[PDB]
């Protein structure tokens, strides 16, 4: 078990039923900053380097 | 995170500025050779090629 940072998606009965690991690849680090499963297509600001 | 959201959008309007006065043009056209127009001479507003 590895100090990360999650995201969780819960349901109506607050089933965790999705989530997304903030540090797998640049595009999970985007999901995890604008809150979002689906993003459109643009650039969108992350974090510095 | 409030900062760089707000930088960038104050940023990203400059450009939205700069495309709304310039690109008012939908084809790109050739500067041509005659420029004594009936003798006004429009040597010094084209480009000089
Ligand atoms: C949250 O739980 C409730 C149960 O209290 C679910 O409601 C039932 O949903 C099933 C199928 O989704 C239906 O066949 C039942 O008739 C529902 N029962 C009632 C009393 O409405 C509800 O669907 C759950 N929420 C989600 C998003 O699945
Ligand atoms: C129209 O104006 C241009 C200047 O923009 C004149 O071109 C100059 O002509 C003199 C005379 O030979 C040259 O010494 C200069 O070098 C020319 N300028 C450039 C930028 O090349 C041109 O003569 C004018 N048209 C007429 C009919 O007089």
């Amino acid at each position: 078990l590895k100090p990360t940072t999650f995201m969780l998606k819960y349901d109506e009965n607050g089933t965790i039923t999705d989530a997304v690991d903030c540090s797998q690849n640049p595009l999970a680090e985007l999901k995890c900053s604008v809150k979002s499963f689906e993003i459109d297509k643009g650039i969108y600001q992350t974090s510095n380097f | 995170t409030q900062l760089n959201r707000a930088l960038s959008g104050i940023a990203a309007e400059q450009d939205r500025n700069t495309r709304e006065v310039f690109a008012q043009v939908k084809q790109m056209y050739k500067t041509p050779t005659l420029k004594y127009f009936g003798g006004f001479n429009f040597s010094q507003i084209l480009p000089d090629p």
